[PDB]
């Protein structure tokens, strides 16, 4: 629940990234497919 | 590469007497200069007595780097040696007696000791947090060696230290904990079938047993020059190897004095004395002499070796002559050891060295008349002759070398004795100190 | 300064073949030394054997121990 | 943008443009008449076995002089083992008044030249995808972390090159990357592989239409690969590893966006720096990885550099890794410039003299400066009658011979303004008045230079 | 306005025939200095053809006889085509640079790179700014004759932020970089403001199509080259001066780019001409390095000047020749002037007269004629002056020998004036001793 | 633990009323000099001294440093003693006037206590307020902190200026950081993370301090021993504060600059304020310019003016010449090397040469003090020797004689080693002796003339 931090881990699996809902309608979920 | 000093393995002398050897370790054909480098290197080895000065005379092409670089192979990679020759002291950024300063000061060792922290083990996984448009960073690692299963955290730096060496799940990484470097060794699991751009699959390597935090114990050796550097600027690190050392006042030097003192009796710090060879100290003028003669009064003044090839020479800087080009107040303090000309003898087995260093095979005739060339010309062209015949002898495809090898090489190219008579021939078709004419 | 991405490094990395006759901008003709550098393309080899040698005085200079090492001197009066 | 030219790609006559190499046998034994030179045997022979010394990688630090006198051919057989050797091999040509600096001391500049003149030849790889981006589409994750919003558990892009497109599967976290250069559809980048970080080089040439006035560079499509896996060789000469490891060349902060914007400044380097870039160099050759390669660093008129020249360069000798120094000398009994005390031979002093291979330069017949004449003139293009030939030659054997190759210019240039197109013994005749040599010069200057007086020279 | 009558004033080219090579004796100046001016009309016409590269002519003879006559003679006919480089020899002696950079660079001036472009630059007033807050916008631009109406997208709108363009400046867009260069404000809107800011300076509209594309002919040296590719915002440094020891891999990498620019046809390579003048001011440490720079393949065709007989040269300490070292003297070659007869110093200060626009009598040139044999050149071409100013004094319109006879009386020639020395040596500061009377 | 070439003088070895008694704390007779040393150090010490000079004559190896150091060991440590040479001034950033000075003022020391106010806490609240930033190009601007302390007994919660907030800034002190803001420059110094935070499971490698005890606002009283050129270069290149000035300062390389007489009268005003407050007390000392006669005559000619003034170090001479040539004017001789103006002012002190005995007490003392133990007929070598060729080379002749000795299985120096350590060490005159006999003719087997 962080205000501007987008997290990376990277498991044994794969690796994901999750980006806060407050960020998404900002410009930087224009690359993760959200955007304004 | 094969230089002109690498068949040399030492100076080559006993451990328990210091005899000379007639022939051992490269350094053949000569007897009391080495003896006498045997006891400088003795006094040297015991690193007590401070402020000699070693004056090694002699006609030139007799072996004084010879010597010179059999104490530089002696010493191994412990003690310093500065290779200084005379002419590097005159700077243009620096002031002429600071660079000799510079140059003493190079070569006392000081050896520390130090713990550090190191980790090993497999990384079960990374987890960065990142800033939008510039911030702050966020780092926890999990690693897990065969017993442990650790979940640390990260700073900036290692985060700038981890995504420079992407560091993915399952590698085999040990970071030291007080550097802050990181060295992959290897992996445990397979490369992945899911991305594109992953890299190369490195070295197959096991999970490591034992501890996470083990200790380590480095001993690291600097100069004084570079504690000087450190110590006398607040931002300006590197200008130790940039050479932008402008000056260092003496009020650093004489606090860091103190310091190594302090550091010497706490058992932190070790100070080893070195070694300052200054190759053809004849160039140096007497603004130089006149402080070469104070340096040698205190504490931390190594033992200097130098050189020399001239007779009654007059001083730079001055108007009058004295033996070697040094001045008399300066020739109390130094102890002169002679060296001497050849023998036809020695010549022989040491031009037999320096043909099997360069991979030469010789015939006895061939070997007999390049003694006689080198009896008239000294080694300095002999040993050229050397390689010149064998690649005479390459190109016409012969095994060994010949007298008609060596024969070619002499034909084609003059000694200095041939050369001076072509100058003194043909003297209207030279540039002398006046004017020259064109046939 | 500060805020101009380079870019005339990397059309070393990318237009690099001998078809493409060493193109580059018109507009950017005469900075040739911003654009043959052997830096460019040594930040890009996988193995890093250049790289270990354009900046070997930071590798000697944290090797040993030049930064943990306690400051001997100061200067006396600020 | 930039119109082309149709015109004639000739190239200009220089002093040295006929010489080609030394022209050999295949035992070693000199041809006269060949590849340029005329006679000049045994110098020959000698610098044919210098190039082989040089070629076979047994040269560690040896010195090669060259006496003869003024306008003999030493500067000639520079060139010849310069061409001799190629390209690949190294060739820093400097001369004796080129080491006197004003930023640092003289007895440095010999040093970084020594270092331009060893070279050190790189093979590495290359791995990057490459090209225009089509797409930046990503893929939901299969289990999202509960507490956030979008999970991306795989990036697609997909790079189009001028031959074949191809989509690209990537780690998440290229994000960084094309958030902070502002990467778009239709923007040519390069992925490399050990990290991972697209760079945007620019906007492509196929949208360069979309808007009219918002430009920037429109660079073309890449004209080639899009997984290049090319090789490649690279050589770096050791001067430009000690600058880059002095002086560092790009850097993120004040005082360095200031170093790099202020002028470079030629500063000193201490030999610790070169002792451990000549330590790591010959580990990297124990690995198998670097090749080594010694070049030639000719000083030309060698009798400039001054007394405290020579005590470097004696040190600078006698290290493990050096190139051959091939000096020029054309003086006899000279005093040698920082201590004016010795008379010695050529400039050199007797104690550095001994580490010298010296080749002689002989002066020349009078039956083969008119060969010379002839090479020469059908260098330039320049042709002429048999008699004119004769007569050029006269002047050579008379005067000099750096003099007869320079009245083939202004008699070729008044031959085809008179109205002919090979030069006759006219034109030469007319030729030699409207361009004095240096005898006459003298004579005119003493004869009718009498002394300082309103018409008269100023001694 | 800039440009006023100096001594080289009346040498509107070399002045000889440019077919058969005819040196005729009063034509564009010169007068009658037959030899040299063909051996110079033979050097000029070696250095536009341009093949035969780094030759090397001195101009020797005494002084007040022409030698920088000749040299602006060849300088002002070539035109502005083929570079030339006017540099006395005091200047190489320098205290930031060496005396080998500071003379190679002498060698880098003269060498020109010629290339032919395209320009698509776009003139325009900013009439009304429409920025879509919904990315895109609409400029609006004019000329004296023209409106349009261009779209933007995204990025040079925040470019026009960057620059704060309001509506009434002359921007210009070079559309094949794409940046923005705000030029100033127009007349029509000096009437809106009252107290003005510093920046802003006034301009007329732009004239004619918005969209100019014309082929220019750029020329550059290979100095420029060498100076801006230095340091990062180099280019400055070749106004200010602030640039030092040149780096050999930089020029390197240069003339192997320069040689591949003349294999693709993009460049054309024109050699041009250094003039060193006063050559005998050169060391021996500077000989030394021209004697290899006149061998490469860019080296430009040298021609200098000289005026010592049997001197010493500067450095060394033995006679010579012309001042310069013999290993030298084998390289170049030598034209010799002569002293002039009467009939072409009459005419000679016929030229100067009309020149300066100063009328003279018969007599009075007759006079000066004399003066001239007597006294030398400079000092027979500093009394026309001199008579003409005090011919205006005393309201004369044609000078006589009143004036040319007042202006001897004043001012001294050279001759007398060691005269005037050596008739009282004991006031004057000999070497050791004043009496001051 | 290196035995220098002066390492047995401990003194000059002087009685009660001042008479130098010979065999004593090192030195070997020289009466008439060790008298008058003695009288040089009382006159250090008893500050009566505005500039006097005191030149130490005589030849090579005489002792004339000897001397220097016993005034240097008679002063003691909390006086300064500047030793520096003639060649040391010749420098290339400034004019050696400069470095003269330099060195006056580097031997003019100052005891001072200073009063340091430091705020040492643990931060716990860090929280920026910036404050209202018009359109000026640089944007946004902090302007207010509110940065709260916590000692272990009673917290503060206090506010800082921009520049104290940029000095933290270029600290990078996060919550949970323990510092003390110096409130006399305004640095600030991070010492690690509080105990607090403690955990094994770090990666950092921080130092972990507990909480500073006592209160927040300490106030601790210090004593300093600064010179006067300590001063002169904290006032001329600024690198205390946190404005930009003292700032980009810090990062540029430092030269050394030529620092003007209004500098140098005012930190004399200055220093005269501290010492009218009861704080500071002034101890004058000794330059000690070694070799002298390396000095040319722009530097005597600026000694006169450098001693008029009213604070002046005393000033010691060294130069072993006779009849010689100043250096800077080449058309005058005067003895020493000194202007014959300039020898005026010097309290000229001569030393004598040596005898046979005392070349064996000196040999003995020498023995004794390097380590090696001897026989008296080697002692009788050794003298024989120091009375033929030099002093200062038959004292070198001991050290490879020991190493020799220690080849053999002996302990004691015999006859044979120092027998052997002649052949194979040679002094000067052997050496160029055998310099002009075989060195003939120049050649192959000749030396460079
Ligand atoms: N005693 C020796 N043993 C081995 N090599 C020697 C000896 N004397 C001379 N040389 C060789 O001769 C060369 C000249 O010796 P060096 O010390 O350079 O002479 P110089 O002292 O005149 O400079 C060296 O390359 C060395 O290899
Ligand atoms: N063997 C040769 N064959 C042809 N041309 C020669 C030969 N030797 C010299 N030259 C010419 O002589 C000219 C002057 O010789 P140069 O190299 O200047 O003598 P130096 O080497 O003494 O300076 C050169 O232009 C070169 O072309
Ligand atoms: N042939 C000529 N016709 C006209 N004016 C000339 C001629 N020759 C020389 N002059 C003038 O004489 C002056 C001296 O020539 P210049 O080359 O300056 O002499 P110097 O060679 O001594 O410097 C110049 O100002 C020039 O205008
Ligand atoms: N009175 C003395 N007692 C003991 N040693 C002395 C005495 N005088 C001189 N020496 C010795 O002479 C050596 C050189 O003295 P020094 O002061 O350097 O000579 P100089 O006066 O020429 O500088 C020193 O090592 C010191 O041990």
């Amino acid at each position: 629940p962080d205000p501007m931090m987008i997290r990376w881990v990277n498991n044994k699996m794969g690796s994901v990234v999750a980006v806060p809902e407050e960020l998404l309608g900002t410009h930087a979920g224009v690359v993760f497919g959200a955007g304004p | 590469l094969i230089a002109a000093h690498s068949h040399i393995r030492g100076l080559g002398v006993d451990a328990d007497t210091l005899e000379p050897r007639p022939s051992s370790q490269g350094l053949v054909g000569q007897e009391k200069a080495r003896k006498a480098a045997a006891v400088v290197l003795e006094m040297i080895k015991q690193g007590k007595i401070a402020g000699r000065a070693v004056l090694i005379a002699g006609p030139p092409s007799t072996g004084k780097t010879a010597i010179a670089m059999g104490m530089a192979q002696s010493l191994g990679q412990d003690v310093p040696f500065t290779t200084l020759a005379a002419s590097e002291i005159f700077s243009l950024e620096m002031s002429k007696t600071e660079a000799l300063t510079q140059a003493f000061r190079k070569s006392i060792g000081v050896r520390i000791k130090e713990e550090s922290e190191i980790m090993e083990g497999e990384v079960v996984e990374i987890q960065i947090d990142r800033s939008v448009t510039g911030g702050a960073k966020q780092g926890k690692l999990t690693i897990k060696t065969t017993d442990m299963e650790a979940i640390y955290d990260m700073g900036s730096k290692m985060i700038d230290a981890m995504t420079k060496e992407r560091v993915m799940a399952g590698d085999i990484i040990s970071i030291d904990k007080s550097s802050g470097k990181i060295t992959k060794l290897g992996r445990s699991y397979a490369r992945s079938r899911d991305y594109d751009a992953m890299g190369v699959d490195t070295k197959f390597l096991q999970c490591p047993e034992g501890e996470l935090q083990k200790r380590k114990e480095v001993v690291h050796t600097v100069s004084l020059h570079e504690i000087d550097v450190i110590n006398s600027r607040t931002q300006g690190f590197l200008a130790l190897f940039s050479g932008d050392t402008g000056e260092i006042r003496s009020e650093i030097r004489d606090q860091i004095n103190t310091k190594v003192a302090e550091w010497k009796e706490e058992g932190k710090a070790e100070i080893v004395p070195g070694v300052l060879f200054i190759d053809e100290v004849h160039m140096l003028d007497i603004e130089c002499f006149s402080y070469i003669n104070r340096a040698l009064e205190s504490d931390l003044a190594p033992i200097v070796i130098m050189a020399s090839n001239r007779g009654v020479s007059r001083i730079r800087g001055t108007d009058y002559k004295s033996p070697h080009g040094l001045p008399l107040d300066f020739l109390d303090r130094v102890v002169i050891i002679n060296t001497h000309p050849y023998t036809p003898d020695e010549l022989r087995q040491i031009l037999s060295i320096r043909a099997q260093e360069e991979e030469v095979d010789l015939t006895p005739d061939a070997l007999a008349l390049l003694t006689k060339i080198g009896q008239e010309a000294g080694l300095r062209y002999a040993s050229n002759l050397i390689t010149t015949s064998q690649l005479i002898a390459a190109k016409r495809r012969a095994k060994q070398v010949g007298v008609e090898d060596v024969q070619r090489s002499f034909k084609l190219f003059y000694d200095p004795a041939r050369s001076v008579r072509f100058v003194q021939e043909s003297e209207k078709r030279l540039i002398g100190n006046d004017g020259v004419v064109d046939f | 300064l500060a805020s101009k991405q380079n870019r005339l490094g990397h059309m070393q990395i990318v237009y690099d073949e001998p078809e493409d006759k060493k193109w580059t901008p018109v507009h950017a003709l005469f900075q040739i030394c911003e654009r043959e550098n052997p830096k460019a393309v040594a930040e890009i080899t996988t193995e890093g054997v250049l790289r270990d040698l354009m900046n070997i005085a930071r590798v000697k200079y944290r090797e040993l121990g030049l930064c943990r090492l306690e400051k001997a001197a100061r200067p006396r009066a600020s | 943008i930039s119109e082309v030219r149709g015109n004639t790609r000739d190239h200009r006559t220089a002093a040295h443009t006929h010489i080609k190499g030394l022209g050999l046998n295949s035992s070693g034994i000199a041809e006269k008449q060949a590849a340029g030179f005329v006679g000049q045997c045994a110098a020959r022979e000698a610098c044919g076995v210098v190039v082989d010394l040089i070629k076979a990688h047994k040269m560690a630090g040896r010195g090669v002089l060259l006496a003869g006198g003024p306008g003999t051919g030493k500067t000639a057989l520079a060139l010849a083992i310069s061409q001799e050797l190629g390209t690949k091999i190294p060739f820093c040509p400097i001369t004796g008044s080129e080491i006197y600096s004003t930023e640092v001391k003289k007895t440095e500049v010999l040093m970084e030249n020594f270092r331009r003149a060893i070279g050190l030849r790189v093979r590495e790889t290359k791995d990057v995808y490459e090209g225009e981006v089509t797409e930046m589409t990503p893929e939901e994750a299969e289990n999202p972390l509960g507490g956030y919003g979008k999970t991306i558990s795989t990036l697609l892009i997909g790079l189009k090159s001028a031959r074949g497109q191809k989509k690209l599967r990537l780690d998440p976290s290229i994000y960084e990357a094309i958030q902070k250069e502002r990467v778009q559809v239709g923007d040519v980048i390069y992925i490399e592989t050990n990290t991972g970080a697209c760079k945007r080089v620019g906007r492509s040439d196929a949208y360069a239409t979309e808007f009219d006035l918002e430009a920037e560079e429109y660079v073309p499509i890449p004209k080639g690969e899009v997984h290049k896996k090319k090789e490649i060789v690279q050589d770096v000469t050791l001067h430009d590893l000690d600058v880059a490891n002095a002086r560092p060349q790009g850097g993120q902060d004040i005082i360095s966006m200031m170093g790099q914007l202020m002028k470079p400044k030629m500063t000193e380097i201490t030999d610790k720096l070169r002792m451990e870039i000549n330590k790591v160099v010959q580990k990297y050759i124990n690995q198998g990885v670097a090749e080594l390669i010694p070049g030639v660093l000719f000083i030309d008129e060698a009798h400039m550099l001054d007394i405290e020249c020579f005590t470097y360069l004696n040190k600078a000798l006698e290290s493990p890794i050096a190139p051959i120094v091939v000096l020029a000398s054309n003086r006899g009994i000279a005093t040698i410039r920082g201590a004016d005390d010795l008379k010695a031979a050529h400039g050199i002093p007797p104690d550095f003299l001994q580490r010298l291979l010296i080749i002689p330069t002989h002066p020349y017949e009078p039956d083969e400066i008119r060969r010379i004449v002839r090479i020469r003139a059908q260098t330039e293009g320049v042709q002429l009658t048999d008699a004119a030939v004769d007569r050029v030659a006269e002047h050579g054997v008379r005067i000099s011979l750096r003099y007869c190759l320079q009245l083939l210019a202004p008699a070729s240039i008044l031959a085809r303004v008179n109205g002919r197109t090979q030069v006759d013994v006219q034109d030469i005749a007319e030729a030699e008045e409207l361009f004095l040599d240096a005898r006459r010069s003298a004579n005119i200057l003493t004869s009718t230079g009498e002394s300082g007086g309103l018409h008269g020279f100023i001694s």
